[PDB]
RNA sequence: CCUGCGGCGUGCACGUCCCAACUGGGACGUGCACCGGCCGCAGGAACAGCAACGGAGCGAGUACUCGCUCACACAU
């Protein structure tokens, strides 16, 4: 998508459209996961 | 030396030539002042030219204090599309200029003796 | 113009003639700069000014 | 903690009390109570609305009532406050709370650097007209270019705004300004009031893994990281502690008086909002400043605080009014 | 149709199929409002207005044999006197 | 712990306290958080003057800008001077007359026509004229005005032109001090520029501000309807009155002393220890603002061991009438 | 009229001469100054100096030179061109 | 009696031209500021009151209104 960003030494986001961060690692992307009401994967996700 | 005397510049000294790009704006200016009306010197003629409507490059000097005499010019400059970039010292800009006498401001038209150097500089500027 | 000053530790104002103070750097004019009332370059004051974070707004207190 | 923090640096009219084993700490609520007086700092997922995102979360929590704090966009994401029950109370004063977004632009076409894209963005500041998208003034505090590409266009920039304000009018005013156009494809609140990303922020399913472990495990660890109380909303308010046995008489609608008063905070200014305190950190109420710090301070009686909106249930605290010294 | 009219503002650049005028009568004009040119010639109609509370722009789509490229720098703008509001009802 | 609190309430707790029975009225502001346009109309202005103008330009140039009904100065300086001018706006008018006694501290630069032996000389000179000095006027009633302390700052030699800071009382002509100076070290003298460092207890280091600042500030105010801007540039009147003595009075009495009434004793709340007799101090309010400026006719002791009689008498009201309601006659004594 | 001793000479500043005082009375602007034999040297220029302990500088016609008066010279000064000290003080 | 209010051709800035710095000079036009006592008007004649009879919590209609309940609280 669009929106991704990296984390400095103060844990902030900082917000850039590059998969690849300055320090080399991959950027994560901004938005939470799609939610669907009908999801019985909690214990799996718990484990 | 040039470091220091970049240091000596103030703050709103941005955005600022290196080494380089010093000699060419002096070397600019010095082949420019040949022409009477193709160069503008001094504060308020270079803030007149700007208002009727003047196109050029300007070169401020970083290291004027008060700040408020010029401060407002590199957004007018910048509203009006004008390049403009910040040189150390306003001595250097009067040796420049055959003047002893420190110029905190110059405005250099564009000529047809130097338009390269001038379209030289005036891309060295705009990549920054 | 003739009177000029440089800021000392406790951030007071040390006058004097000279062009370069004692730490090496210039000395700043005394005077504050000329004012025509018809002034109309506020707003172009105001965004280098924020810009550059020198505006009055921007100081502590 | 939460609202007792720095309560020694408040100026103290009076320190004899006596204490009543009623009420509980705001962070030591029962299970049942934490989440009727508490609120969920969303991360919206991308899609659903707010509204829907609202509900979801009312039926998930299995309570009566569930309100929110600002209404985001079916196709925008960000922070979301979703007040719990008792909370929802505080909806109406968390309107005028200041935003935070980060918006991705698309320019129809190209600029020449990125100072004309930094330019743009800096003459829209201020005060400045916006229209509902498919006339008001609303003010951008501050704004930021975190990133700008060229080949596609695209730009993010961070923005401070004041509620209410649109940014895809805004983004199209950037566009419009710049002589190029532009819309905006992309949009996240990155905080809401005094509430941001780093400050608790929990995903839809990580609410549905508190509720789940709550429901299969009768865990409320996770529940109660996952749910703050609301006077986490607050803390931005200046406070007025009163004694205990004030409370109840707000909370009945009587008008805060000077003689119960056992704090206050410097800086209350006449007709200022202000949150009534318990001595436990308790949000008793949102009231009205009907006097400054000073004439608090060198006046013995009177009427300290008119109320705004009671936050506390009646009969939490005994009724203690009319036995004063005189009960006369 | 005019039955008067009053300058608008000045000119202030192009966006695509859109006419810029810096507004300088501090009242707001309407919505879908048509803009007349000095011998009441209606060249387009009010899109968006945009920029702060004393210093703003509005755009006109320019729809009856009208285009950009016709008008120039320094040209004036008017309107009819009755499609305003004062600006202070707004604010 | 009051010392803390904005302009008169400073020490607060420190007062002595004679009731703390009233009833406070919704009425009126705290001095920094009053509306713009009470805050502009209760405001002065810290200038650094500008070299050309004359003052009565600048106040002017002031009027013009935050468009106020009135506006005045205390002391002027001539029109090539800069350095403090402290212009009140529409309400600090009123204390326009009580600025006029204030200190004032210049650094003045002087010219020597012919050159003098060495710097010790000039040292010498300027602490030879460190008194109850003679000065006429500049181009002429001789006058007698006071020089506290003086320094030579800087002299340079080579052009023979010195810098000196002065702290003299107002009224006093640098001038003529240079000029005296240049008869004291046997060569003559004159001055070529002026700067007046501070006017009372305003200085430069003390919120002082540009007549650019007063100008963005306006603009800022007018174009984007912030304050800020033009909070930073004026300030509440209060600050003019931080170094007088405070009796503090309840808000029944208020309008009384506004309409003229003076101000008696069963109407104040506490008052500042060292008052004499014929002194000038501040009536405020619990609120901070300054109701007005009195003439104590009561000593701190006598204030504490008395139940009636005047306690004041009125010199300047500041407030605005009806500011707050007519609270006067409804007491048990007064019926 | 009649004189009465003003001070001794101090220095000159160029044309002026200054003139220290003894006196407790502070003269007028432009007040001739006369030598022992009553013979006119200049008019008053100039009054400064602290309070008690002060000077006055005067100027000469061309019928007298600054330097012409040695270390020492006493001047005279009419007595009917003088103010109270207790006018000028507070 | 007290209070408040009013009366009793130089420079500055801007714009345009000649010449010889963040400048001083000239000319041509604009604005802006200047070269204690008496009188008039108006307000009040002031010993400084007021420790609860209009608030809160719900539902409906268009910030207001319409109904219900709770208390009408100076906090020992």
């Amino acid at each position: 998508m669009y929106l991704r960003y990296y984390l400095n030494e103060n844990g902030d986001r900082q917000y850039t459209l590059a998969t690849i961060d300055p320090y080399g690692k991959p950027t994560i992307s901004a938005h939470p996961a799609r939610f669907s009401p009908e999801d019985k994967y909690s214990r799996h996700r718990i484990i | 030396s040039y470091d220091e005397k970049v240091d000596h510049c103030s703050v709103i000294a941005k955005p600022m030539a290196p080494k380089k790009l010093s000699k060419k704006i002096y070397k600019l200016i010095k082949k420019s002042t040949s022409h009477k009306n193709y160069i503008r010197n001094g504060l308020k003629i270079v803030q007149k030219q700007l208002r009727l409507g003047e196109k050029g490059i300007v070169f401020f000097a970083g290291d004027i204090s008060p700040i408020e005499i010029m401060c407002h010019l590199p957004a007018v400059c910048e509203e009006k599309d004008i390049p403009y970039c910040y040189t150390p010292s306003r001595k250097d800009i009067g040796a420049a200029m055959g003047t002893m006498r420190g110029c905190v401001m110059v405005l250099v038209k564009e000529h047809d003796d130097y338009k390269d150097l001038f379209d030289e500089v005036r891309g060295e500027i705009k990549l920054l | 113009m003739y009177l000029r000053y440089y800021l000392n530790e406790n951030g007071d104002r040390q006058y004097t003639l000279a062009t370069i103070d004692p730490y090496g750097k210039p000395t700043i004019s005394a005077h504050p700069a000329r004012f025509s009332p018809e002034d109309k370059y506020s707003r172009h004051r105001i965004i280098i000014k924020k810009r550059f974070g020198l505006l009055l707004t921007q100081q502590p207190e | 903690p939460l609202l007792l923090k720095n309560f020694d640096r408040l100026n103290v009219r009076t320190n004899h009390y006596t204490p009543l084993p009623f009420g509980h700490s705001p962070l030591k609520r029962p299970i049942a109570e934490y989440v009727k007086a508490g609120f969920i700092n969303v991360d919206k997922p991308s899609n659903p609305s707010s509204h829907e995102v609202v509900s979801w979360i009312k039926r998930i929590l299995k309570v009566e009532k569930t309100g929110h704090s600002g209404t985001l966009d079916p196709k925008v994401t960000g922070c979301l406050i979703v007040c719990i029950d008792r909370a929802t109370r505080l909806v109406k004063s968390q309107q005028n709370a200041g935003k935070e977004y980060v918006a991705v632009f698309s320019l129809h076409s190209a600029v020449e650097n990125v100072k004309k894209v930094t330019q743009g963005l800096e003459k829209l500041r201020g005060a400045l007209f916006q229209r509902p998208p498919l006339l008001r003034v609303r003010s951008v505090y501050d704004s930021k270019l975190l990133d700008f590409d060229k080949d596609r266009n695209i730009g993010v920039f961070w923005v401070s705004c004041e509620a209410g304000s649109y940014i895809r009018t805004m983004c199209v005013h950037l566009g419009l300004m710049l002589g190029v156009g532009g819309q905006m494809i992309e949009l996240r609140r990155v905080r809401s009031g005094i509430q941001g990303e780093k400050e608790g922020m929990v995903t839809m399913h990580d609410i549905l893994d508190a509720q789940w472990a709550y429901e299969n495990h009768k865990d409320e660890s996770y529940l109660r990281r996952v749910i703050k109380p609301l006077e986490g909303l607050l803390v931005a308010h200046k406070r007025i502690f009163i004694k205990d046995s004030a409370v109840n008489a707000v909370c009945y609608g009587a008008k805060v008086l000077l003689p119960g008063i056992l704090r206050y905070e410097d800086g209350i200014e006449i007709d200022q909002e202000i949150v009534i305190v318990t001595t436990k950190g308790e949000a008793v109420a949102l009231a009205i400043a009907l006097m400054t710090t000073s004439t608090m301070a060198s006046c013995d009686h009177g009427v300290a605080a008119k109320l705004k909106r009671v936050i506390m249930e009646r009969d939490t605290y005994p009724r203690k009014w009319g036995l004063g010294p005189k009960a006369s | 149709p005019p039955e008067s009219v009053i300058p608008l503002g000045h000119y202030g650049w192009t966006v695509q199929d859109d006419l810029i005028c810096k507004v300088d009568i501090e009242d707001v004009p309407y919505f879908n409002a048509p803009i007349f040119l000095e011998n009441k010639e209606q060249i387009g109609k009010i899109d968006e207005i945009f920029g702060n509370l004393r210093d703003y722009f509005v755009s006109v789509k320019m729809g009856d044999n009208f285009k950009a490229n016709s008008f120039k720098d320094g040209q004036q703008f008017y309107i009819d006197p009755a499609k305003l509001l004062p600006l202070k009802r707004f604010l």
